[PDB]
């Protein structure tokens, strides 16, 4: 399992060898906005047993969670 | 005690599109 850090232009060390099970990453933004909120993604924790609504992360299991920023997602 | 930091983080234009 792997997740690519930051991305957004370049690339990084990815991969997370700690907590083989999600990779994390969500965003902030403030209700469903869908273009504002520019934040970013945590990046890997241990697990998403959890299921609350507004926090920032859940969790991301494969190897391309990373969406686009917030200002210009696509 | 200035700083007017930000609050969040962000994601595009990280440094290294160098």
């Amino acid at each position: 399992i792997v997740c690519h850090t930051t991305a957004t232009s370049p690339i990084s060390a990815v991969t997370c060898p700690p907590g083989e099970n999600l990779c994390y990453r969500k965003m902030w933004c403030d209700a469903f906005c869908s273009s504002r909120g520019k934040v970013v993604e945590l990046g890997c924790a241990a697990t998403c047993p959890s299921k609350k609504p507004y926090e920032e992360v859940t969790c991301c299991s494969t190897d391309k969670c990373n969406p686009h920023p917030k200002q210009r997602p696509g | 005690y200035r700083g007017w930091k930000h609050w969040v983080y962000y994601t595009c234009c990280p440094d290294t599109p160098y």
